């Protein structure tokens, strides 16, 4: 009626949102975590060879 | 027909609807993990290049 | 006369819910002899039709 069909759409579509936007929160955190573990993976490479 | 039916579709369509939103979501986890691991392989092999 | 008009001050704008961004509410009218006559095949449409709720 006025709220069986109001109210549980809007918080169903807030759920999805806040899913979605952990979704890019993880994309943010985890492309943040891949170039650092690139970068120390290379380093961690390199000083090895430095010391040979 | 009836109430009823109309009573099942709403739940149908909104169950298929978050099933599908969370399916993708987790396609996309997936691919996003899968960009993580090339982009990391893809920079340590190049950068290697270098360091030798 | 009607439908030969323009609809800018004989409605008013709250009626068409905007609450939800899946519902789509079309304010289309029809004759008096069966103004409530479409009141028996209007349920098949889908998901969440408010009910009890629409008129004149």
């Amino acid at each position: 009626s006025q709220k069986n069909g109001i109210a549980t759409l809007l918080q169903a579509e807030k759920e999805a949102h806040e899913i979605v936007s952990k979704a890019r929160k993880y994309r943010q955190d985890k492309l943040k975590q891949a170039k650092t573990d690139a970068a120390k993976e290379i380093d961690s490479y390199k000083i090895q060879k430095d010391k040979e | 027909l009836t109430p009823n039916q109309v009573n099942d579709e709403l739940n149908k369509m909104q169950a298929f609807i978050r099933k599908e939103a969370e399916e993708k979501a987790k396609e996309i986890q997936l691919k996003a993990d899968q960009e993580y691991e090339i982009e990391k392989t893809n920079i340590v092999r190049n950068e290697t290049n270098n360091i030798d | 006369d009607l439908s030969v008009r323009s609809l800018h001050d004989i409605v008013k704008p709250e009626d068409f819910v905007l609450n939800s961004e899946h519902l789509t509410t079309v304010l289309v009218a029809v004759p008096k002899s069966l103004k409530s006559d479409f009141e028996k095949s209007y349920e098949t449409l889908s998901k969440n039709v408010v009910p009890a709720s629409a008129s004149v």
